[PDB]
């Protein structure tokens, strides 16, 4: 038979305008268990998750407050963290124990910035240099690229960072390819529209 | 008479983040005189759900305390310390061979965005490069980083 | 003045959407107020109409270029409690037919559910006509 795992955030994305006192995320026990719900942030402490440990009866919904105290971040551009909420159940044959690590993109927004991603996504630039396609980024924001085809054949997606690059691994069969089409995961945790393009020497 | 006004009407949908997990062990292990188990013997199966369309399969990392990359590792709960490593691995829509992360490494294939709704993925036995197998267990954390 | 008839809107909470990409039915999507209305106007002689034009309901579409849709109800509620259901689209619920609170009355959009797809998270807009009779 089979064990069950599972851990819900209440948004794929935290947006946090820089200098905000914090934000709230509801988090929730899918399981018929209890859980302890760890919660950390990494980079790409400023920021502080409250509470850092706590236990969740069954099917329960608790909410975090993440905070910034301090830290400096450019003001030209948006920062990535992530924030990690972890579920801990409880306590030759093979006995494995699984604990899922639900990781989201926290991102810091300057209120010095004019916009939004969605308003900017149609100005990705690409190239084909070295056997990779790769994007420029001219915008303060991370693209967040949710679907990426060159080609017509699907390439697996990464944000751009802001005034940046990135560069995509491409499957044989490319050879004399030139249109890109891309959607960005909007705000809300959506796929956006779709945008069509020539890649350019 | 008949009067109008107007207005535009508005709503915000979130998505929010679910990752489910499923795990469906395998059979039992044997040993086989030379203190061997078989090779490809399927552990156990996971399926991992909840995630949306477009997630690929290097923004899945499964890790455990040992962190060998490519490999998690299954020791002995009796006092003895015996090991042995297991891969993880699965297949796409071409029946190509596809792997997540494990302890920060990929062992087999090109990234690829992962099936639609859920993705299996089979544990199987590597070896033991110790040797002499006599409960083993393993804790294994699995780190999906959404896009 | 001229009589003028006016319509404001409070956009409720964000909406989850669940795993099936559907959303749940009789959320608070917003409330509408209606006001400028003449003494004794009744629920019937106020019909809100949009593009989509289905009978009794108003569609919400996505703002990405995708037509992702979902549908609500209008109905208001009386000072026992009871639902007030304004013609949406031509038409009413039966039995609901009102006469409408002195100078203004709030309405609520109530959710019903995706129309034809999962939906995406993101901005969601309609574009909502008031006709309001016998003024």
């Amino acid at each position: 038979a089979s064990k069950e795992y599972g851990v819900t955030i209440g948004e794929s994305r935290i947006i946090y305008p820089l200098d905000a006192a914090g934000v709230m995320v509801s988090v929730k026990n899918t399981q018929d268990y209890p859980v302890l719900i760890q919660s950390r942030i990494y980079d790409e402490d400023p920021f502080v998750v409250t509470p850092p440990l706590f236990r969740l009866d069954a099917k329960q919904q608790n909410s975090l407050r993440i905070a910034q105290a301090g830290g400096v971040f450019p003001r030209d551009k948006e920062s990535l963290k992530w924030l990690c909420v972890k579920g801990i159940p409880p306590k030759v044959g093979v006995f494995v124990q699984f604990a899922i690590n639900n990781c989201i993109k926290l991102l810091v927004r300057p209120n010095e910035l004019k916009g939004t991603p969605i308003q900017f996504a149609e100005n990705l630039s690409w190239k084909v240099d070295g056997g990779k396609l790769i994007a420029e980024n001219p915008s303060p924001f991370y693209m967040n690229i949710g679907e990426l085809t060159f080609g017509g054949k699907s390439i697996p997606s990464h944000y751009i960072p802001p005034k940046s690059t990135w560069a995509f691994d491409l499957p044989k069969g490319l050879a004399g390819a030139r249109n890109v089409s891309w959607r960005i995961i909007n705000d809300q945790g959506g796929l956006d529209r779709l945008y069509s393009k020539n890649v350019t020497l | 008479a008949d009067l109008t006004a107007s207005f535009t009407v508005t709503a915000t949908l979130v998505e929010p983040a679910r990752i489910t997990l499923t795990y469906k062990e395998g059979a039992p292990i044997t040993i086989m005189d030379n203190g061997n188990i078989d090779t490809e013997l399927l552990v156990g199966t996971l399926t991992l759900g909840g995630y949306k369309t477009g997630t690929t399969s290097t923004s899945v990392n499964f890790t455990d305390a040992a962190g060998d990359p490519m490999y998690l590792t299954f020791t002995s709960q009796d006092g003895n310390n015996h090991q042995f490593t297991t891969k993880v691995i699965g297949k796409d829509s071409r029946d190509f061979d596809i792997s997540p992360k494990v302890n920060g490494e990929n062992l087999v294939g090109d990234d690829v965005v992962l099936a639609t709704g859920s993705q299996d993925f089979f544990v199987r036995s590597i070896g033991s490069k110790g040797g002499k197998l006599a409960k083993y267990t393993d804790a294994v954390t699995v780190t999906v980083s959404n896009q």
